[PDB]
This record gives C-alpha cells, structure tokens and sequence, in this order.
C-alpha cells in the first residue's frame, strides 16, 4: 500500500550515500556521511496554521530536492522501502535544469 | 663492586674445574645406556631428566671463577638445541674434550690462539667430511630410526613420528601434548579447523555430540564485530532463498544481533550458525582471509569500504559440510578451486622465506597446513607426571630429530661419523706447528661422543674406540647389543645437521676458552 | 543542473578565506577565520509567513553580501563547488559602490 | 643460585635416606594394627591420621638431597589418592621396596635402564594378573565388607 | 605574543619605510609566530623574532638596556600601553644585528651615549646597594654589555 | 608544511616531487633515481656540509652524516 | 681486528662502495660468514601504511614507477 501524509508533511526517498564520483575522476569513499537529496513521492494538502483558510505546499509529486536532515524528519518503511517523512519547513531547494 | 681477577694458569685451572663439573652432569646422559639426573625446583617435585641441555641450564657454581668456566661451556649445550633441540650432550662432550686437551697444550707452551687457528681449520674440514658422509633420509623406515635412536631406543615414538610425517605431509605440523591415558596416541586432523566454537549453545543441531553440523552451507566472512541485525537482512534473506544453511564467521557476534540469529534459526526459519574468528590482531585478517580462499568467498572489511548489506550470495564462501564443538569449527572440503587454492599456498610459501623472526614463522607454517596438508597431535601417556615430563620431553625431542634428518641427511650414530671424519683429515696441516697441534687436539675429540657411549655402559672406551677405528665406513659399535656391525644397518643414525651443530657450537665455544689467560669477577 | 531555493532560503557562494591582505602591505596569514562576505546566485520567491500574499526577498540573484553565518546556514554541492543556503533573515547587508 | 651436584653411589645414598625418612613415616600406619601419626599445624590444634598421603605431603626433609627423596616418592602416595583415594600407603611401601631392592642391584652393577625395563615388564604382567584374580563385588554384603576394610 | 591584530599598525609603518625588523619580546608562539614566519618568507617585510633575556624581574629591566642602547621604548601591558599603539617613533634601532640558533647579537645601537652612559651610572650603584653575592654577578654582565666587553 | 602557511588543496602537480621508481616493504621504503637536478643536490649537500662543522655535540653529528649519506653516495 | 684478511677486505670494500661521505655500520649477522650490503642511493625505515597498497605481494612490497611525490609536514 501506499502513504497519506497529512497535511504540511512531505514524504521523500534518500539518495546516494556519497556517491562515488565527487571532485571528478576520483571515487570518494564513505567518509562517515549522508545525502541530503531525495524524491518526493507524495504531499500533504497544505500547511493549516492560522485558521482561515489552507495554503497548498510548493513541491509537488516527484521533484527532486534538497533538504535538511534534522529532527523534523523521521524513518520509516513501505512495502520494505526507506522512506522519510519530514515538514516542506524543512524542504530547502529543488534541483532542477 | 670490587673484583677479584685471576691470572694464567691459576684463571685456567679453575675455569677448567668450571667446566667439568658442569660436562660431567651433562655426561652421565649419553646414549641408550645413559642414565638419568635429578635436578631440584623450589617449585614442586623435581624433575628427572636425561636431556643434556636441561641438566646444563641448572649448573651454576660457588667459586665464583668455576662458575664462569661453567656458564660458557654451558652455551654449546644451549645453542646445540635452539639449532636442532638434540645433540645437547654430544655437544657438551666434545667441547669438555676440546677444552681439556687445548688448555694442556697451553700448558706445553703452545700459542692459544694459533691452538684455535687450528682447531678451527680442523673443524671446517670436519663439516665438509661430514656433508660427504651424509645420505638423504627419506623413506618412512629411516625416519622411524631416527625417532627411536632421539627417544633413546623407543621404538613406538619411532614409530609415531614415522606416521605422523605420513599423513600431514612435508608441509604438515606435528606437536605433543600430554595424554589421558598410560599409552601414547595420534590425532590427525583433516584439512582446515581452528580454535572457536558456537556463539550460543542454541545454535547446536545435534546434542548427541553436543556439536553443530550444516551440509553445503554457504560461509560469511566478516572482518568486523556484528552487532546490528539491520547489517545482515539482505543476505540473510538471498540464503534463505537458496535453501541452504549459513556459517558466520566474523571478528565476534554480540548480544543484538546474535540474540536476533539465535531466534530466527531456533523457529526453523533459516539454518545458521556463527563463531569468532581466528586469532587476534593482525593475523585475523590475513587468516580469515585464508578461509576465503579455501571456500571460494570475499572478505567484507570496512577497511576496503564495504558494507555487509550491499553482498550478494556470490560473496559468501561455501562447503560441503560443517562441524563445530565448544571451541572448535572446522570447514570440510571448501568449493576454492584448486589453482587458487595452491597459489595462496605459494604465497605463505616466501612468508616463512623473509620471516626474519621465530615467532612470526611458527604461525606462519600453522596455516599453510590448515591449507596443504594437515595438522598432527601426539599425546604422550604415562602413570605418573615426574614420567609425563620426561617421557613427552624425548617425543618432543625426536620429532625434532626426524624433522633434522628429513632436511639435512644421517650418518652413522655412536660417534662413528666423527671417529671416521677424524681419519679423513689425519693429513690436515696448518700454517705452524702450534696449529697443527691445535689440529690434533680437535681430530682427538672428536672420539669423545664414541668414548663416553662406551663408558657409560661400563665398558672400556680405549678397547672400543680402537676396534672401531680398525674399521670402515660404516661400521661400528652398537652399544646397546654390545656388538659391532654396520650402524646404518642396524638403524642407528644420527641426523647430519646434529653431528655438525654439536661439533660447530662446541669447537665455537672451546676455542675462545682455551685463550683464555686473564679472569675477571666479583668477591666472593 | 542549477538549484532552486523554496520560498525564503537563498543560494549564495562563499568568497576568501582572510584574503591576504588586511591592513594594507602585510599579506596576513590564515588565523582560523572564514568569511562572511558571498554571492547570490538563486532567490526563493519569498517568505510565506502569516497566510494572506507571500512578499518578495530584497536580494536578487547576483548581489554581493555579508550574512551572519551561523545555524540557519547550510554546507552543499553543484557541479562539485561550495554553496551555502541561509534564508534571507541571515543576510545582514548588502556591498555596493 | 649456585648448585650442590652429587653423582652415583653418594647421590643414591643421600636419595635413600630421603625415601626412607618418608617411607617409614608412612607405614607406621599399615593395616588393621596400623598407628596414627601427628602432623603438627602452625595454624591450630594437630592432626592425628591414618591416612598415608596426609603423613606423606608433610615431609620435607632438611639435607636438600635427602628431601630430593622425599619429594619423589612423595608423588606415588599422592597420584594414588587421585585415582582411587585409597591404597596410598601401600603404594609409598611398594616404591621404598621396588627402591631399595634397584639400588641395591645399581650396586651390584647391573645397567639401571634394564634394571628398569625388567621392573616394567614385571607390572604390566603383574596387572594382567590381577585383572585375572578380580571377581566382580556387586552384592550388598560384599560393598559393605570393603567399604569396612577401608 | 599570540595575536597578529597588535602587530599590524606597526609591521605596516615598517613596510613603508622599507627596513627590516628585530622582534625581542617576552616569547613569540604559534599564532603570532607562524603569520610572521609567512610574511618574512614571501619577501613582504624583512623580519625575525627572538626570545627575551632571562626571565622573572631582571627581564623587563634588561629589556629596557636593549630599549635604552637603540633608543627605543619598552612596551609593557604594565605602564598601560597596546602595541597597536606604537608609530615607528618607539622602535629601537641600530646599524646590524646578527642571530643563530641560540644567540641574538645587536651592533651599534642608535642611542646616543648620553643615554648610555646615563644608564649606566644607574646600573654602577646597583651593584653599590646590592646586599646579595647573586645579585651582584647579573648587574656586573649588563654593565659589560652595556659599556665594555665580555 | 602549515607553518609556512600551506594548504594540500594548494597543490598543483608541480609542488609534487617525482622519481623513475619506488620500493617500500613492511619496514623500508626506497626512492630510486629523483628528478632534482645535482645543482640543487650538491647544495643542499654543501649546506649539510656545515652543519656537521658546527654541530657542538656528538649525537647531533651521526644523524647529519647520515643524511649526508642518503643525498650524496650510500649507506 | 687482530690479523682478519677478511675483516680489513670488507673495511676496504665497503669504504670504497659508500664513498667517503658515507657511513658503515656493524650489526650480528645470520649465518656464519660475514656479509656486505651496500644500500644504493637514498632510503629511510617506513613501510606502507596498509599492506593493501601492495601491487606485488611475492616481494610483500609495493613498486611503483614515474611516480609523482607528496610531501606533507603534516598528518
Ligand atoms: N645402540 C646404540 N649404540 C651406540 N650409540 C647409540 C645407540 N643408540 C643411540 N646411540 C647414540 O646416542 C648418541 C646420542 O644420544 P643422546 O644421549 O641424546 O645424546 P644427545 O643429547 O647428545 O642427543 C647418538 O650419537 C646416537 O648415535
Ligand atoms: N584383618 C586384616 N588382615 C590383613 N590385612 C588387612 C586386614 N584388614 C585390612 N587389611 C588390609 O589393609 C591393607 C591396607 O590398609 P591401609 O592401612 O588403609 O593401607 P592403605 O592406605 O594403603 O589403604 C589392605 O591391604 C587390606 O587388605
Ligand atoms: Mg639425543
Ligand atoms: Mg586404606
């Protein structure tokens, strides 16, 4: 099955645990670090703060971006598949071009 | 402190008293009529011995000169057996032998150290003579004898020894332990196994053996401690679907993960087992390394930047069978093909070559058996522990001798090499007169080892060493049957690298003591 | 590919680590100090805060600034070069003339 | 330190007087008019016993070569109490009797390593005969009688 | 000396008047140090850095013969002063200096010998109310160093 | 080196010295035939010259003639 | 060394090998005749930080050639 954030919430899947190609010919091994790229696989409604009315979120299903890896963000796992789930506060940029 | 020193013939006198008192404790050892010294420990009991270079390690003397004379000799004996671990006595003997007749010629107002040019030059001679005489030995018979003549005329470590180099090959380890019983027994252990057993008694299949056991079982290697579970899932699962047990062999399984193993494999889930690795330290690596190669897998170290996760099946190691006890896995025939098998094999091959160290080589050797041949125990019996010591010592000391045979030849026991290199260089000369004594006094002691066989059977040295010397190659006086015949027929030989060491380190030492003509030491 | 920053935060570039030359003739060399001082390279549309209308940054894209580089700062890579997204209430001023 | 060595006929001796001196404080307390022997403790009250290993493990003699003796046949008496915790003293009188008879024959001037061989052969021969002479003690009667004679 | 900062208005008056540098202060660690040495090799300002003489009291006081034979002035945190406040008007100066692995060695310092042989009227009744034997050699060697030879 | 105020991201191929080969063992690591030209060896060389002329000690001296050494002939 | 043929020929042999700037050092042997080994060139006691680096374990040595030099006074 799959997932229903609720509103505000954005839930994302993880990219390259250091992909092996960084400052050009040369293939960086781990170096005790994480990715702060990832797809956006679905989208809550919008934010509601402020009663009147309810704003949509600025990322839509499927765009690539950048975030910030903190505490808003949690794990979790559907159909045995490493998903997060944190706020679009905490969605930073979206990689384009 | 202040010291006492002493000059001339005076030092000499009292290093030679030195010397003796410690050659003749080491003396009434030699040979099949040897006999036995009891050397005392604040320990606990005593120990008997007729091992020349543990009676000599004791010798220690009050006269504070004697005592000098006495802890110089004793380095012949004690580099005799770093060298070959036998010999120790003969050695003793000739150097007691060199010494005596060396320092008499002193006396006769002969140069010392032309005396030593002499000696030395003898000696040369003698080695060459020696490399001459000797005849490879390798058949099983041979190597019988030379286990039984070190284990003074037992038959059964002859024996033992001969088995043994049988089955682990040339390439094989053989080491001796002390046994349950009265009588003496060989284990033979086939292929690989090391010292780890199960990391929890769950893990255990058959309780009847109180031991685990899988059936073409694929093998994990992990040069890393296992403590998440999360690590393992995506292997545990690709072996799950191949239907075949699974043997886990990392730097150690902890409570986490383990606890997890030992829960999935009770419910029937997938048939598992896991045990520490090998050693410590460095060697880990490379041995785990080892076990690779025997079953066809790859090491996963995060030193190489590898993650357990991302391992496919084709990573993992297989058998056709294993088998682990308490603190003890073994792995039966392993799928490594042979030409992998052999050149991890020619490798630890040129280890052993540039080991510049003795520890470093004893491992070394270990897991080339682990891998080539096999790996042998011999457990010596006896009633008593003052048997146990004595006993377990000549099997030690015989696997030596056999080991010395194999590598450098025999030649005939009973100090008849010696005694027939000695008519070999009746010719020798040196550059002066004094040398040429110095010669002598050596082709002399050379009848010493001959001499106290003889001796110590309470017969007369000077009848024997004559008809002896009457002879021919190989003929000589067995002492034992007290008749003379041909040694090597009557299996009485001497592994060459001993007759030579116990010659070199004995004309070594001997020779700087006899120029000896100041003695410095303490008060007493 | 380029980046585009979500409502707010500002892409901007780093400048010299203690340019070597503060003061005037002597060529200071690096005391454990960073600079302050970047370039704008992406703006987000704008914050969103308290619902009704989302109001503009007052940076565009190629402005030379000092920001107070602390927390709210991130440390990221394109194309493999150093580029750091603040929001624009860590940007303190603007060097012009 | 430095060393005392004594060879042949002397060292044999000074060894004899040191299986002696424990032999004979070991069979005092032979059989069923065996007598006790006291053990003096540093700890508290001494201790009477019967018991050939306990009299045996106490004596250490003053001339080291004498208590070389000691220390030797020392060993029969207490490897025999491992194995079967009984049988000790008798042990301790058979080695001071295979001892004194051996030495007396190094003297006459057999080649103690036959002297040897002959005595080994002699027990395993002795040990197959004793298997022999065993009948099983498998009632109750027969338990209680060793249990008493022990 | 740990921070560059309180160099700066100085070793930049220097560059402009195109000399080179002695530095005697107390110690010159790695903060300081290390920007100096930078500055020093890319040919920016020729300068060099040193340890002052002795330790404890007599320091500051033997500092100050150094000031007083080049015509320098002190700058110590004592008076309440800043080196950021010192124009080139403070520095000593002299015609050659000369420094190896452990010896500094000023030749012919600027300081008229009004000033020196005023300083060294001073240092003559030192020694003249110098009540100690220890206290009497160190007055002495400034003295030489100041005056004569040593 | 930091204490020249250095950085290794600072490096072109050009700072990096170069050799025609190289051995290292356990313990021994062997440089063969480098590139610097013998106008700068032998100066280097003739300022370790004096270093051994002014070196007031006797274990300040080994050390000097052996890098003397390990520049100029061999060991 | 009281009448050696052997020892003055090494002296003399070494001498003219390492040159006159060059050290000779003594150190126990392995066998029983004495031996000469002359080092050529330059080489100091550091081995491979991981045994891994090694292109020819036969040696247990790594080999390289036209290799470019990284020198950090630094870790
Ligand atoms: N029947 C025999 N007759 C003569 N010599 C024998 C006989 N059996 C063994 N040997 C000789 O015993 C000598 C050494 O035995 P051993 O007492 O251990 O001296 P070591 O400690 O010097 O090895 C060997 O030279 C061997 O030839
Ligand atoms: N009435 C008896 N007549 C003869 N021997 C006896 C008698 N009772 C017990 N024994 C014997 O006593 C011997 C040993 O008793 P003990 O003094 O404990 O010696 P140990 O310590 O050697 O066991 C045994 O040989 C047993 O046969
Ligand atoms: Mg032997
Ligand atoms: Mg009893």
């Amino acid at each position: 099955m799959n997932i229903r954030p609720l509103h505000d919430r954005v839930i994302v899947k993880r990219k390259e645990v250091e992909t092996k190609s960084a400052g050009g010919i040369v293939l960086t091994g781990s170096a005790a670090a994480k990715s702060t790229r990832g797809e956006v696989l679905a989208v809550g409604n919008g934010r509601i703060l402020e009663n009147g009315e309810v704003k949509p979120l600025d990322v839509k299903v499927g765009d690539i971006v950048i975030f910030n890896d903190g505490y808003g963000v949690k794990s979790e796992k559907i159909d045995n598949e490493e998903v997060l789930i944190m706020s679009e506060s905490d969605i930073l940029a979206i990689v384009e071009a | 402190a202040a010291k006492d020193v002493k000059f001339g013939n005076d030092a000499r006198v009292k290093m030679l008293r030195g010397v003796n008192v410690l050659a003749d404790a080491v003396k009434v050892t030699l040979g099949p009529k040897g006999r036995n010294v009891v050397l005392d420990k604040s320990f606990g009991a005593p120990t008997i011995t007729k091992d020349g270079v543990s009676v000599a390690r004791e010798i220690e003397l009050e006269d504070k000169f004697e005592n000098m004379g006495a802890q110089m000799v004793k380095e012949v004996a004690s580099k005799a057996n770093d060298a070959a671990g036998d010999g120790t006595t003969t050695a003793t003997v000739l150097a007691q032998a060199i010494i005596t007749e060396g320092l008499k010629a002193v006396a006769a107002g002969m140069n010392p150290m032309d005396l030593k040019r002499g000696i030395d030059k003898a000696v040369t001679a003698a080695v060459e003579e020696l490399k001459a005489l000797s005849v490879p030995c390798s058949d099983s018979k041979a190597i019988a004898q030379v286990g039984t003549i070190s284990a003074n005329s037992d038959e059964t470590v002859g024996k033992l020894i001969a088995e043994a180099m049988d089955k682990v090959g040339k390439e094989g380890v053989i080491t001796v332990e002390d046994g349950t019983g009265l009588q003496d027994e060989l284990d033979v252990v086939e292929g690989m196994q090391f010292d780890r057993g199960y990391l929890s008694p769950y893990f255990i299949n058959k309780p009847e053996t109180g031991a685990v056991e899988l059936e073409s079982p694929f093998i994990l290697l992990a040069d890393k401690k296992i403590s998440n579970i999360r690590e393992m899932l995506p292997v545990l699962e690709a072996v799950a679907k191949a239907g075949k047990p699974l043997l886990i062999i990392a730097e150690d399984v902890e409570g986490e993960a383990l606890a997890t193993l030992v829960v999935n494999t009770m419910r029937g889930i997938v048939k598992v087992a896991a045990v520490k690795a090998p050693g410590f330290g460095d060697r880990r690596k490379a041995m785990l390394q080892d076990i690779a190669t025997l079953t066809g897998g790859t090491v996963i170290s995060e030193e190489i930047g590898m993650e357990l996760e991302k391992a496919t099946l084709e990573d993992l190691g297989q058998a056709k069978r294993v088998v682990i006890n308490k603190d003890t896995t073994t792995i039966i025939d392993g799928v490594g093909e042979e030409a992998a098998i052999q050149g991890r094999v020619a490798q630890i091959r040129q280890q052993i070559e540039e080991a510049t160290s003795d520890y470093d080589r004893e491992k070394l050797q270990e897991r080339v058996a682990k891998l080539a041949g096999g790996v042998a125990v011999i457990k010596v019996g006896a009633a008593t522990e003052v048997e146990m010591k004595e006993k377990k010592a000549r099997v030690e000391d015989a696997l030596h001798a056999t080991r010395a045979a194999v590598e450098e030849g025999v030649v005939a026991g009973g100090g008849v090499a010696l005694i027939r290199v000695a008519s070999k260089l009746a010719d020798l000369r040196g550059q002066n007169e004094d040398q040429n004594v110095g010669i002598k006094v050596a082709l002399r002691a050379m009848e010493a080892p001959l001499r106290q066989i003889v001796l110590n059977c309470g017969e007369e040295p000077s009848v024997v060493a004559n008809t002896v010397k009457g002879g021919d190659g190989n003929y000589g006086y067995n002492a034992a049957t007290e008749e003379y015949g041909n040694m090597i027929d009557m299996g009485i030989l001497d592994p060459t690298k001993v007759t030579r060491s116990a010659l070199q380190y004995a004309a070594s030492v001997a020779g700087l003591m006899i120029t000896t003509e100041c003695m410095v030491t303490d008060l007493p």
